[PDB]
Formats: structure tokens, sequence, C-alpha cells
RNA sequence: AGGACCGAACCGACUAAUGUUGAAAAAUUAGCGGAUGACUUGUGGCUGGGGGUGAAAGGCCAAUCAAACCGGGAGAUAGCU
RNA sequence: ACACAGGUGGUCAGGUAGAGAAUACCAAGGCGCUUGAGAGAACUCGGGUGAAGGAACUAGGCAAAAUGGUGCCGUAACUUC
RNA sequence: AAUUCCUUGUCGGGUAAGUUCCGACCUGCACGAAUGGCGUAAUGAUGGCCAGGCUGUCUCCACCCGAGACUCAGUGAAAU
RNA sequence: CGAUGUCGGCUCAUCACAUCCUGGGGCUGAAGUAGGUCCCAAGGGUAUGGCUGUUCGCCAUUUAAAGUGGUACGCGAGCUGGGUUUAGAACGUCGUGAGACAGUUCGGUCCCUAUCUGCCGUGGGCGCUGGAGAACUGAGGGGGGCUGCUCCUAGUACGAGAGGACCGGAGUGGACGCAUCACUGGUGUUCGGGUUGUCAUGCCAAUGGCACUGCCCGGUAGCUAAAUGCGGAAGAGAUAAGUGCUGAAAGCAUCUAAGCACGAAACUUGCCCCGAGAUGAGUUCUCCCUGACCCUUUAAGGGUCCUGAAGGAACGUUGAAGACGACGACGUUGAUAGGCCGGGUGUGUAAGCGCAGCGAUGCGUUGAGCUAACCGGUACUAAUGAACCGUGAGGCUUAACCU
């Protein structure tokens, strides 16, 4: 059963997931938008916003302790400094999602995960 | 197990009753995109309700 | 605990070391349990000085259940022993003359009086 | 008396001065006013049927709107029959409460069980687990045998194995009246009731124990 | 929920200290022996965690007779009545269950201070 | 020093599990044994079917072994199906 | 028979830890094993953990568990010493 | 007794309770001296048995993490 | 015999009654007491170990009682492989020998993804006659049916005492079921911390990675037992064996022939669940449609135009629902998920900075920081917005009412 459990396995074990999420986190910062499988985006949503919350507040500590949550200088450099004023314009909700249907390798519904404050 | 006996043609088409793809009536129109597009997804020019998501 | 086996402690001067249960009485195939019930015993080790013999079949009362017993609100007194007081087997009387060990209030209730006069806590 | 439909909305245990804290389940009643009626002028029945309200007046249909308005307005996500032959009640809403069970001291409580679904031998039918690694070759949670040989040639109707758990109405009887709070609309019952939180549940008077 | 919160405040009616394990305590509990409102002392070793709101836990090591008990305290039961804090200490773990195994001598722990 | 000990390599196959229309016409995994020798292996060489070889089981001698395989006697013969 | 979880000899033999061609993590260097994507059931497999009891299991403590290193102490029956 | 049919022989030890086991007894169906007899330290992936530690083996099963199963999309069998 | 796998176990049962217990009686050498024996009774229940390959048996200790027998001496396309019986090997024995052994011993591949029947669940059509949406009646079917002890009665009846009930009542358990995490605990790789090795993040520090979750402690929600609650009833109805009245045949007698009365855990109910495909398709309530034409044997329709509704699904967002469908909830007039804020919970004084100590590290800052699956609130994000499917006032017969 999974009654009031949340968190998908996805592909593999948690040990794949934490690498796989850290990649996609940084890729989000790095390039703005990501097109991927619809379940995947709606799972990565849950746990990348916590980088974004830590980063709309100025802290030196929480940056280094927020590098316990990421790795890569660049993305915690973009966060805070460049995606800080992006996300100082609100609390709550740091992506819009929207969707895009099946994939051409096999039929698998895809969605989007992308920043909402630049996406124009 | 390993079956016995030969199923009849009937018995095939009887399972294939339930086999088919759902007719979604896929085409649909927005006032933000009059395209002939599948609803709740891309219009093929990025829109969903307007707003281009695509850069490719 | 378990109807078969277990190695129980002596909470009383007579007998010593490991003391096997062989049937948690009340029967009907009683599964685990025993908290303050009379249970058919066979002592496996006995006190080496003084004699009541080893290998005898006796009865004992479990007064110190390592899983636990409880009431009045279901607040659990969880023992760290597995001990009992050996009892006459044709009767019910303590053979042991001193008892040391905390005991259950379910032995205060009903005819068992002898046990709970000679042990504290 | 009749039982009325509240909803369970948590579970607690409530202390008394004599040192017992019995288990409790806090069913929250909220008005059950008498909407539809079924009478012996219409034969077969002598129930009464009631409401609990509902979140919107847009979440139900035109048929599911009519029947209501022909007995005052109050919403409804449901109606549940409650036989009676005396203890007569009447078609206009009445908004009766826990207040019933302040002269009742037994109750039943008749909600819906939560269920898990899938079912399975051991997990639902409570068979043994064996051949863990002592001669394992599939055998764990298997039903083992299910039948004999050719002198029944078949397996009897209603034989347990696989299927379904719960998602049905259930009751265990009793689940006594502990406190009647007719003004916060709490009903503190004795022990664990039918289903998880959010289940509807009648609370009939037992005379069945 | 809100509806088991209101009820739960209705039953919060103890006013107690704050207990950080490694507490020595002396619990005085209504025995109700034969309708006696005597109160029996239970100096013990707190181990288990309090709170979970209303419902709380504490527990004893007694070492009565070379071995003890554990006795869950609620701090909201009338049976509890009143509970002395006594000596308290510093230890990083919030359980001292290695005191069931490792027993006396290593039962000792550092002091919290004040 | 040792057909010594503990143990990788290497060799070998004691247990169990998984496979058993396999991943595979004998393997895989976790354990296991032996381990400078009565060792082990590469290269090459040598023993031929009523024969070899065999620390010996009727085992092995090309996924075949109480008499190999192939051709031929031969469309053996079969009161048998 | 397959781009087959198998088999296949010699040569080169890096760091740290470690006794080490163990092992763990890294080099140099080369790869992710040619269906993916979901839901996470039952059940099956593969593991991990289990309150209390501790062989009651079973043909049998099979498996697993638990034991394990190094230094130091201390070491019995017996004996072909 | 890896030998003994009757046989769970009989007695003793161990076990709470021991058709096995172990020590004996000798009524050896139908042991026996190089188709070696009786011992035997050491050795053993040896047989059998007991005991300690230890345990999901069991009591008494539960949850979890993975690989399938299940579902989609592509590909696409089998014995019968 | 063109393969019907042996025994035993395990697992899973199910039936029969020639009944072991409970139930109800008869007789009793029926003092009581437990019984003995027999009649009726299958509703329910009906033991673990020790030895042995054996089922069995013997033994040990309970138990209310550990029934008996059948089901391919029940069950291997469910498990096991110990025995018997493969090929190895040996002893004693038999045999000249090779070899042999219902004598014995140690070792020794248990295969198969289910088409169909059957079962346990669960959908998809169509139907139920205008079409729908809900709510039920209850025909039937299934589940469930156990019982000790103690206390009261009453130390009464009985008994020479010792001993010691009946009838009935209460209470507290055992076994079994059912429900549920609130409590007690377990798990909790998805939460927090410690810690071993090493590699990395330029380096230090601090971390992250990897090592069966690296190791290890604690733990949230949920699920769950070892936890906790609850359940097997009373009482009816009609009876069995039985116990009777009244009572002829057969002036009496006679429980039966006429007629009536009680009488069991059986049976019919009462209780709980499934339950109108109950095609005998039931009933109650509500809602939506009350436009034209044309071509026909025409009153039976077929087609065309305009409407297309109520409602459904689809689809999305998801749920203490879930294999998939299904069901449940919501889709901006919104709390439906996630996020956010706050709470709570669990860990246990983060990092950095300052000070002390040569250092390791401590203290202070700071019961700090972190914190999910939870709870409360909050539109921050996505639930976009058309569409689609579904139609268009109801066949005949007859009765009743209405002009």
């Amino acid at each position: 059963m999974r009654h009031r459990k949340s968190g998908r396995q996805l592909n593999r074990n948690s040990s794949h997931r934490q690498a796989m999420f850290r990649n996609m986190a940084g890729s989000l910062v790095r390039h703005e938008i990501i097109k991927t499988t619809l379940p995947k985006a709606k799972e990565l949503r849950r746990v990348v916003e916590p980088l974004i919350t830590l980063a709309k507040t100025d802290s030196v500590a929480n940056r280094r302790l927020a590098f316990a949550r990421t790795r890569d200088n660049e993305i915690v450099a973009k966060l805070f400094n460049e995606l800080g004023p992006r996300f100082a314009s609100r609390a709550g909700g740091y992506t819009r999602i929207l969707k895009c249907g099946f994939r051409a390798g096999d039929n698998a519904p895809m969605a989007y995960i992308e920043l909402v404050d630049r996406s124009e | 197990a390993v079956q016995q006996n030969k199923p009849t043609r009937s018995k095939r088409g009887m399972r294939r009753s339930h086999d088919a793809l759902t007719a979604v009536t896929s085409l649909s129109v927005d006032k933000t995109s009059g395209e002939k597009h599948l609803r709740h997804h891309i219009t093929a020019d990025g829109y969903y309700r307007g707003r281009k998501v695509i850069a490719k | 605990m378990i109807q078969e086996q277990t190695m129980l402690n002596v909470a009383d001067n007579s007998g010593a070391r490991r003391v096997m249960c062989i049937k948690v009485l009340g029967g009907s195939h009683r599964r685990y349990a025993g908290v303050g019930d009379i249970i058919k015993i066979t002592i496996k080790e006995a006190i080496p000085r003084g004699k009541v013999k080893k290998g005898d079949v006796l009865k004992a009362v479990v007064v110190r259940t390592k899983k636990g017993v409880r009431r009045p609100d279901g607040s659990v007194i969880r023992f760290d022993g597995n001990a009992c007081v050996l009892l006459n087997n044709n009767s019910e009387q303590p053979i042991g003359t001193r008892i040391f060990g905390p005991v259950t209030r379910e032995l205060r209730s009903e005819k068992f009086m002898k046990i709970i006069s000679l042990a504290p806590e | 008396m009749i039982g009325l439909v509240g909803k369970k909305v948590g579970m607690t245990r409530i202390f008394t001065e004599d040192g017992v804290s019995i288990p409790v389940t806090v069913i929250e009643v909220e008005a059950n006013r008498v909407t539809q009626v079924k009478d012996l002028a219409n034969d077969g029945y002598r129930a009464i049927q009631v409401t609990t309200g509902a979140k919107k007046a847009n979440r139900v249909t035109k048929p599911e709107a009519g029947h209501f308005a022909k007995a005052g307005v109050e919403a409804g996500r449901g109606l549940w029959e409650f036989r009676l032959a005396e203890g007569e009640e009447f078609t206009v809403g009445q908004s009766i409460s826990v207040e019933l069970f302040a002269d009742v001291k037994k109750v039943d409580v008749t909600g819906t069980s939560k269920g898990k679904g899938f079912a399975g031998t051991v997990k639902r039918w409570n068979f043994r687990t064996q051949d863990a690694t002592h001669g394992n070759s599939l055998s764990h949670r298997v039903p083992g045998s299910i039948g004999q040989n050719q002198t029944p040639g078949k397996v009897f109707k209603g034989k347990k194995m696989a299927g379904q758990m719960g998602n049905e109405r259930v009751t265990v009887q009793s689940l006594d009246v502990v406190r009647v709070d007719a003004e916060r609309n709490l009903l503190l019952v004795k022990g664990a009731v039918p289903g998880a939180t959010g289940s509807d549940l009648i609370v009939k008077p037992a005379v069945k124990a | 929920s809100n509806i088991i919160k209101q009820l739960e405040q209705e039953q919060m009616k103890q006013d107690v200290p704050s207990f950080r394990p490694g507490d020595t305590v002396e619990v005085k509990v209504w025995v109700v022996e034969g309708s006696k409102k005597r109160l029996q002392a239970f100096e013990g070793v707190v181990i288990a965690i309090r709170n979970r709101g209303l419902h709380s836990a504490f527990t004893v090591r007694k070492i009565s007779n070379g071995e003890g008990v554990e006795r869950v305290f609620q701090t909201h039961s009338p049976v509890v009545d009143s509970i002395s804090v006594k000596r308290r200490g510093a230890v990083r773990k919030a359980k001292l269950y290695y005191l069931r195994e490792r027993t006396g001598k290593a039962a000792r722990i550092k002091e919290r201070l004040n």
C-alpha cells in the first residue's frame, strides 16, 4: 500500500533519485526550461523549490548548507544572486508546469518544468 | 501451464472486444490558439492557453 | 513466555538459573503470554546447595514479563527479568520462602495473597 | 432512537478521575435533518432519510437538487435510510443530533471500512508462512493447496483466497456512549470504529448484544 | 485537525517542567491499593520521549534487584498526579536504551548545569 | 624442512538458493575446499572400438559411451506395434 | 546456432588505507552492459530490519544469523610428545 | 553394532518426556582376525548425537528498499 | 503401461456421522460427586511437544474436549524429498560367481508463463421498452455460531462425614474472528544525528558522493501485531429425540388414533455483509426533451434539416481508493494536489563567529539548526478553454378516472 505516502521510486532506488534530481535542479537554473516526462517533473517540483526558498533569503550559512543540497558553484551562484530577485518577488511557487504530450521514442506523456518569472 | 485444445476464432474476437484506443476527439480549439490541437498539451507552436513553452 | 521452552529466572530463593516452561496453562493451545498466571514448569537448574531436586515438574507464576503487563490506563511496566516464583504443583503454595522482584497488581486481586506479602514494589 | 450519520475526524483517548483512559474516537455530528421519508402509505418501509450537507450547490445535478428543495434547503451528499416503526419522525427537517444517545448507552457505529484492496493469502485470510529458506522454492505467501483431487473435482463456492479488502459498510456492534456533546457536536465513543477519517457512519442503538 | 485540537486543549491541564533525558525524577502515583490515595515513589531513569502532544512518554530504569523496570508516564494521567524533575544531566542521545544492556556504572552521565 | 597452517591468484566443485519452454543443452549468486604440489596450466606430442585409458564410476575416449561416429552388408530381421 | 550473465593462455601491474594482485574509494584509461516509460499491487525473486521467546522449526539448527583482525595474556582432556 | 530378524530387546546415562544417541548386558536370526580383527592421537565441504553462543528456522508474521509481475508504447515467442 | 508421480510431512482444507466436548434426554448398581451406558443432536469447536522417515504407536504435560472415518489410504501443473526404489558404496547374510537383499546404512537434478472448466475478486457492453440521476424494498446467498475458571446462589440441596452440586445469575479469561493505530511497540534506504575508510567540492573548515540502507542509534506519517477495542447474545417461530395432558380403538389403561402443550448450540428467524442481470430486471423520489420535413406495405418505420438537453465520459488535478478499469473529490464562482507560511512531530545546542585549551576538543552564541508522507491556513503553480458523446414528450390491449 501507499496510503498517505508520497515519493515515487521512478527509475530506480533512492540512490539514483538523489543524483538524478540534483542534475535536473542544476539543469533548471542553468537553462531555464526542461522538457521531460510528466510524472518526473511533478516529483522534482517538490524538492527543488526548497533550494529556491533558501536562496530568496540572504544568508552565508544557508548557501553552504544549501550546498548540502546542491553541488556546483554556478547554480548556487545563479541562485541568490540572479534567481534571488526572481524569487524575492514572491513566496510560494517557483515554476510553472504546463504539459506537451507524447514523446517520439516511445509514447510517454511529457510535461515541462520551467521558471515563471522569465519565460517571456 | 501448457494449454490443451485449440481456441476458436470467436474466442479471439471476444478478447479483442476490449481492445481499441479511446477516441478522445483529439482536435479542439482555444481562443488563444485556434489550432487543431490536442487539448491539455502543446499546440505544436508551444501554446497551452497561449504562452510559448517551446524554444526548439 | 512461549508455552514451550523459555528459560525463566528464579525471583525466589529456591531453584536457581534457567527454569523451563513447558505449557502456559489455561490451555486450548495458549499462544505466548503469562503475566500473572499459573503455568506448568519443569526446573532445569536448581540451587546447588539445598535441595528440591532438578528435573522436577512444578508450577510457577510469572511476575516479571520482559515484553510487559499493564493496566489501569494500559501503562506498561516492562520488566528486564523473565522471572517467576515456584509453586507447589499439587496445590498452589509458594515453596520459596523469600521473594525479591517487583510483582503485578493482578496478584493483589484474587487468591494469591501469599505472593504479594513477601515481595515489594 | 435511530442512528445518525456523522463523520470520524480523529481519534484520541480521554482520561477519567479513576485512572482509566479508555480509547475514544471523535465522531463529529453537524446536523442530520430529516429530508426524504419512506412510509407505510407507500408500503415496504418505514424509514427516514437525512442529510449532512455538501460543499457546493454546483457539485450536484438538477435531479440531485429537486428532491431537496421539496423539503427545505440544506444540501446533501447523501441520504441513509433508518428503519423505524415507532419513534416517529416527520418530513420537515428536525436537525436531530447526538441528543438521542443520552438515553442510549450501547450504540453500534456503522461506518465504512478502509480496505487495502488487492487482498491475498496470509494478508487477508491469515494463513501460515513457511518454507522461508528451509526448503524454499516459491513457498512463502502461497495458498498451498486449494482443493483435493477428482472426488470433488472442483472447488466449492465461497472458498476464501485472493480478492478484495474493505470499501464496504462494516460494524462490530457496541462502541458505547461515553460522552454526548450536543453543543460542539462531538460524540466520544468507546474504542476504534469502522474505517479511516472522513468516512460516513451511522450510529444505531444496539439491543443485538 | 482543528476538531481534535479543541478537544485536545480540553484535556491539557497539566503544567509541567521540560524534561531532557537523563532525568532522575521521583514519580508519585495513586496506587489505589484498596481504595487508598497513597502515592508511591518511582525514582527511575527517564529515557523515552515526551510530547506527541497530549500523549507523552518517559520511562524508568529502577535497578531494584540488579535489574529494574520501565514505566511509561504520560504527564496528563491523574494516575501520574505529580512528578518531581530531580537531577538532570547532559547526554547527546534522547534515549539511554544502552543502559538496559550496559547497565550500572555507565549509567552515569555528565551534568547539564544551570 | 613440510603431499605443513591461514589465505588472494589459479584450479576445483561441498551447500543452499535462482534458473530449470533458462541469460546459458550444467551456468549464476552468496558462502565452501585445495593452494609450491600425488599441483596446476599453455604449447606440442602419444595411446583407437572388442580397443584405448581409468587414484576404478562401467566412468571417460568431440554436448553421444555396458562397446564411439560414418559409410557399406542393408530395404538386416521383428510370429511385434 | 545469438552482438549468448559462461569458457579462454602469456605480458604491463599506478595512489591512499591495508600484510597484500584482499577490499574500499580514486587515477591513467575505458565503460552505463541496445527496449524504454509508468504504477509501486497481490504474488514471486533479491536484500535489510525486527518487541519478547531462542531450535519449540525440521528428516537434520539447512540457510541465514552471530563469530572473525592484530598485539598481549592464558590455555584442558589426550597424545604417535 | 554402518553387522541383531524378533526389537522401540533389556538395564543405566542424558532429555520434562529419548523407536535415535551414548555406556553396558550377551538370547551373536545370520560378528571375527590380512574378501584383515580390536583399539587409536592427528586429520575430515565425513556419518550420527548433545550442549553453549547465536539468531525471522520457528513462536507469529509485519514493514521497508530494489528486480519482476501489473499498466503503456515499440518489438515479438513457446511447448500444446 | 502411446508416463494415472509412491508414502509421510508441510500447506490448504472439505464432507459424513458410526458424536470426543459443549446442548438435550433415558436408564443407573441414579447418596452427592464426577461418571458408566444408551438414545437424539454435525451449529460450532476439537492440543503442543519428545522419540521415530513412518501416518500410526509409545511417552510427557495440558485442554471443555484434543472424535472417527471419507475426500486418488484428500491435497507435488501448491511446497518438501527424509523413507521405499535409480545409477555410487559398505556390513551381515545369500550365492561357485557375476551378483542378490520388502535386512540395514551414508550420499544422490522434484520440470511446465494456465487456453478452457471451477473458484476469489474487479470492470466493459447491452438490457430492463422516452431517456436519465439518485435512494431503497429484500427475493435470495454468504459470514458468524466455541468454551474454562472464579465469584454469587450456597458451603445450600445431598452426605455418617470427607466432600459437595443442581437450577440460575454475574464476572474475568483462553482459543478464533472482526475492526483500528488512539494507546504499547516494530518498521520507517523516502527524516534527523553520530561514525569508519576514501574520493571530491582549489585548499582549511564544513559537507556531498560511494562503500549490502557503508556501518550504527533514534524516529514522522502510514501499515501492522506482539498492541488496543469489539464480536459471537438474549428472545422469538416451528420442531427433534424427549417430557406431557386430554383420550377412544380395546367400559380400564394408553402422550395419538381426533384434539392440544412444552421441548436442542440442529432447522426457520433474530445479527452482520453481498444483494433488482431478483431478465419474475421490483419500488420511491427528482430532473431533462413538448420543431420541422421528405420517401415509403405506411401507423411499422427509414432518411434529411434545425436543435441538441438533462446527463455521461473523456481529459486534467488527485485520494486514509486503487493491479488496470472502477469508486471518491475537485477543476479558478476553487482548498484538488504540490508549494509556501505557521504549527506540530522527531532528533538534540547547526554553520559561522568569539573565547578557553599547545591540541584533540570544549563552552558561549544556542534546548540551535534541520525536519516527510502530517495538521492548520494561504490561490503562489497547475487544475486552460472550447469541444465531444447523449437527443427531441413515450408501441399495442384492456380497466379506472378526466372534458
